[PDB]
């Protein structure tokens, strides 16, 4: 073999972010969309919104925009939270 | 944007 073009992100909300202001969801939707745009054609973009460790999936027409991805993003702040970003580990669900 | 927002 698998050549991972899915980038795992995490801790970039948290559920009860949204609980209080309707917008906040798709503003950070759009935030990311914005910037991982930059490293590649993206082909699906998820955030599960009522995943408690604040996941994203961003998935990339090829290999390499993950990865280019997943090195710019992994241990960047992002709303006051420092997020990971890791390659799918091709089982994992959220 | 949130991009590299610190506490």
């Amino acid at each position: 073999m698998r050549h991972e073009r899915v980038v795992i992100i995490k801790n970039m909300f948290h559920p009860m972010d949204f609980e209080d202001d309707p917008l906040v969801l798709n503003e950070i939707r759009e935030d990311l969309r914005v910037e991982c745009s930059k490293f590649g054609q993206i082909r699906k973009l998820l955030l599960f919104d009522r995943h408690p460790d604040g996941v994203a999936s961003v998935s990339f027409r090829d290999p390499e925009e993950a990865d280019y991805c997943i090195q710019t993003l992994d241990g960047r702040w992002f709303g006051g939270r420092q997020i990971t970003a890791q390659a799918w580990d091709g089982t994992t669900d959220y | 944007n949130r991009w590299d927002e610190t506490p």
